[PDB]
């Protein structure tokens, strides 16, 4: 019965703004590190933002740098992921997933197994 | 290589009683002066073995043939074999017995042991020829007749003798259960002196584990091996083989049963109880106990179990208006739909 | 026989699926066991969800019914860039019809061809008959769901048996006649060990009394077997003569000789504090 | 054309099936019923609408269609035709057009 | 995309054979049961030769018995029909068409519908 489900998606203009949640149902987020991953069109999954359990560690892809910001609310069970300054290269598929740390140490900036995924949402920015 | 022997003719079965026979350790635990059920595939006492003499002598002018039947394997097969002068050597198991499928193969030389699991080509009739040396006559040198061809093999096994040498009334029992559960086939064996009687004899012998292999093949079927002391080219009058076969060896088949096993204070399995032979046993069951005192004692509960499943409906000529609408005279236009709600 | 480094999987991330069920994969090393089963395969992303206990789906009902009460792990990983070939690589077949679903662990690699409808196929394709396996489009382009990706899993087979995959600890010292925390194949408990006359046979590890607790244990690293004793336990009761009277106390331990524990043996134990 | 996701004039102009049904489909031939030796021109189908049609959506509107940029105000004419066109039920037609 | 296309038609002498094929594209053949048609100069379309679904049962022509032979290759989707002693009663353009069981009772004697329909090839017995 665990979910994982993505919202927030939709067309947006490029250099405004959009904002992400992604909502866990039959399980505790708060325990799990996320990372919010897109796949853009004919390209490979990239990983965009990832947040540790308690929040205290974040990584971000370059690309993304002084644009997106992401958090978690571990009362609410969501994390979120705001969008600032949007650009036509980051048209893509955006997942969350939620996974435990598989190697030493607290940063979250290398990739390993995901645990839990969702099914995806769609932000288009096309101006 | 192979060699063709005669049509086996199909024998028509003979069967005999097995007194208190096959019952094995279920477990590797040591247990002491105590009692313990466990529901596993085991023998029912007194039950039909049927029995093949290993060289029968049945034809009007004295021929000689080994009978070796391939017999079926279901949930486990108990081997029981009287014999004085090393004949039987191995047995075979498999689903077709063929290069179509794995089969499993365990021969006794006078040495060790060969346990292989290939893609034996099996003749009709596997044996190990068997010729003694000229000067030593100590030990026993067998020709392989007994596959074709080998392909495909995943597992060898080498170890001591599973048949001691038997080389004049020494009948002796070996007694084997062969079991093949999750992919494993397990192996029970005891060794023990007879003196005197033909069928098997009465009592309890426990049977120790001997073996266990991570075969996983599919056995259906399984035969067993002999050994040709005389030649097929030239068969003689008689004499040749030996005493027309006075040896024989016991196939049983296992069920899943609940047996109550009494371990002694040294560890041994010194008698039994199968729970559903008679009522007197189902009460030694019920009490967990081999001595029953007199009185009334509730063990089970009768119960009539039912039979056909019925499901039963009413009986009305009126019904839903189908016929109505389907035989109906006349059909709206199609783009003006005449839609009708049966209820 | 071989030792199992369960860290070398479990921090590797490389695999993309890490599902353990019935034991925690960071215990993978602490606990250990009999035997266990490796299963190693290439099956497509949409379809590795269907790879766990009480699933359903093609591979989860017609290719592989896992049972509700699993214990083990499953693994896998991507095989983008060695599995997929330019122009498909069509060398994995699967079926799509069965007459019913197969066994938990169970193994079918008939060809025969499928019955859809009424007359029976006789061993040909067609008319309402089919060849059971269909090929895939593995091809290095193709969408992550139809990537491949490689399976394997691993069932821990746990029972009451000698263990002989075992995980990366270190074996200690013996102590005898002195209460301990002990680790016997797997076996935790506390108690004292005490040499024992019993015998073992071949097969025969561990040994029971009447009840599930293990009187004795086998060794590992010597042929030898000793028998457990639970550490000394019995009630304190307390004696006085009324603190209206005086504040001396003595203490009496039940069932037990004053050895483990103005000294005075009695049946009922040792008492302690009291003259006699 | 009588299923579910199909296409066609009956399936979009006449009645759209959805995609999720949980019913029957049962046609049979009325060769020797429906057709007449002068044919059977009491049943009738359109060809042209404004829009494809809803799901089990009925329409009996007889409005002339416009066919061309101007009206027709419910007079045929040039690019005005009448909806419903008649169908040539024959005891002799090819199946493909037997009723 | 589903198509029935027929096969095999030509010109051929009166006691000759000839040998008809109907193919399948676009959907598998192998769930309806087949019958092959002939409309006759100046007649309606006779039914000739149909077999079952899955081919365990046939029905022949009167005119056409122990003449043509039908069969249905199973593996390639394909329906044939072997004409043999064929007479100048027989020129007509030839259809295969494909249906599922009007009825119960295995037998596939009887006639309704055909859901799918070739374009047809002309047989011509002429000597
Ligand atoms: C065993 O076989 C004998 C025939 O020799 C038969 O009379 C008897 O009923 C059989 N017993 C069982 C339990 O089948
Ligand atoms: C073994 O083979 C038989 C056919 O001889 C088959 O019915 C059975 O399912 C097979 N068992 C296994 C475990 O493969
Ligand atoms: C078996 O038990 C008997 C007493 O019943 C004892 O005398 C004998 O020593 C025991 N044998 C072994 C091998 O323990
Ligand atoms: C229906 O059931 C009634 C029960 O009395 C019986 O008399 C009648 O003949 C039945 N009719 C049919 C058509 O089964
Ligand atoms: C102790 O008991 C005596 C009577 O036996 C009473 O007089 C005295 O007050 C008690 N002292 C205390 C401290 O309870
Ligand atoms: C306690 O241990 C001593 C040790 O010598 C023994 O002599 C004594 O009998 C034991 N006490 C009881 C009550 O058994």
């Amino acid at each position: 019965q665990v979910q994982l489900q993505e919202s927030g998606g939709g067309l947006v203009q490029p250099g405004g703004s959009l904002r992400l949640s992604c909502a866990a149902s039959g399980f505790t987020l708060d325990y799990y590190a996320i990372g919010w991953f897109r796949q853009a069109p004919g390209k490979e999954r990239e990983g965009v933002s990832c947040i540790s359990s308690s929040g205290g560690r974040t990584n971000y892809a370059d690309s993304v740098k002084g644009r997106f910001t992401i958090s978690r609310d571990n009362t609410k069970n969501t994390v979120y992921l705001q969008m600032n300054s949007l650009k036509p290269e980051d048209t893509a598929v955006y997942y969350c997933a939620a996974w435990e740390a598989s190697r030493w140490y607290c940063p979250l900036q290398f990739s390993a197994d995901f645990s839990s995924w969702g099914q995806g949402t769609q932000v288009t920015v096309s101006s | 290589q192979c060699v063709n022997l005669t049509t086996r003719t199909q024998l028509p079965p003979a069967y005999t009683n097995s007194f208190t026979r096959g019952v094995y350790y279920p477990d590797k635990v040591f247990r002491s002066s105590v009692l313990h059920s466990t529901q596993d595939l085991f023998l029912p006492f007194f039950s039909n073995v049927t029995w093949f003499h290993a060289i029968h002598v049945s034809g009007t002018n004295g021929t000689k043939r080994f009978d070796n039947p391939v017999l079926p394997f279901n949930d486990g097969v108990y081997f029981a074999s009287t014999e004085k002068s090393n004949i039987i050597r191995g047995w075979i198991f498999g689903t077709t017995l063929d290069s179509k499928t794995q089969s499993l193969l365990i021969v006794n030389n006078a040495t060790n042991v060969v346990i292989k699991v290939c893609e034996f080509q099996f003749c009709n009739d596997p044996f190990l020829g068997v010729y003694y040396h000229k000067n030593n006559k100590s030990w026993m040198e067998s020709e392989f007749r007994v596959y074709s061809s080998a392909n495909n093999c995943t597992f060898e096994y080498v170890s001591q003798p599973f048949l001691m040498d038997l080389e004049g009334n020494f009948k002796n029992l070996r007694e084997f259960v062969f079991k093949n559960i999750d992919g494993y086939f397990k192996i029970y064996s005891k060794h023990t002196p007879i003196n005197l009687v033909r069928d098997l004899p009465q009592g309890f012998s426990a049977l120790e584990p001997l073996v266990d292999l991570p075969i996983g093949i599919n056995i259906t079927r399984f035969q067993t091996l002999l050994a040709l002391h005389r030649s097929y080219l030239t068969p003689g009058d008689s004499s040749s083989g030996w005493t027309a076969g006075a040896a024989a060896y016991y196939v049983g088949y296992l069920q899943p049963r609940t047996f109550l096993l009494k371990y002694n204070e040294n560890g041994t399995i010194t008698d039994a109880v199968d729970c559903a032979l008679d009522p007197l046993s189902e009460t030694k069951c019920t009490l967990k106990s081999f001595t029953v005192e007199k009185g009334i004692y509730q063990t089970s509960n009768f119960r009539v179990q039912p039979t056909e499943s019925i499901v039963r409906f009413p009986n009305i000529t009126n019904l839903c208006p189908f016929g109505e609408v389907f035989n109906a005279t006349r059909f709206a236009s199609v783009y003006a739909w005449n839609r009708k709600r049966i209820s | 026989n071989c030792v199992a480094d369960y860290s070398v999987l479990y921090n590797s991330a490389s695999f993309s699926t890490f599902k353990c069920y019935g034991v925690s994969p960071t215990k993978l090393n602490d606990l250990c066991f009999t035997n266990v089963y490796a299963d190693s395969f290439v099956i497509r992303g949409d379809e590795v969800r269907q790879i766990a206990p009480g699933q359903t789906g093609k591979i989860a009902d017609y290719n592989y019914k896992l049972p509700d009460d699993f214990t083990g792990c499953v693994i896998a990983w991507n095989s983008n860039n060695l599995d997929s070939k330019v122009g498909g690589n069509y060398n994995y077949l699967y079926r799509l019809f069965r007459k019913s679903n197969l066994k938990p662990f169970e193994r079918d690699i008939s060809t025969e061809i499928y019955q859809a409808g009424s007359t029976p196929c006789n061993g040909v394709e067609g008319f309402n008959c089919y060849f059971p396996l269909q090929s895939y489009g593995f091809q290095p382009t193709n969408g992550v769901g139809y990537q491949p990706y490689r399976v394997v899993v691993l069932s821990f087979e746990l029972l009451h048996a000698p263990a002989t995959v075992c995980g990366p600890k270190k074996s200690t010292n013996l102590v005898k006649n002195k209460c301990v925390n002990f680790n016997f194949n797997g076996l935790t408990g506390t108690g004292v060990l005490t040499e024992s006359n019993k015998k073992f046979l071949p097969f025969q590890q561990f040994g029971r009394d009447i009840a599930d607790t293990t009187d004795a244990v086998r060794d590992p690293q010597t042929l030898e077997i000793l028998d457990i004793t639970p550490c000394s336990f019995g009630g304190v009761s307390v004696i006085t003569p009324g603190t209206n009277t005086s504040n001396q106390v003595a203490v009496l331990y039940q069932g037990v000789n004053c050895t483990e524990v103005n000294v005075f043996q009695t049946r009922a134990g040792c008492l302690i504090g009291a003259e006699h």
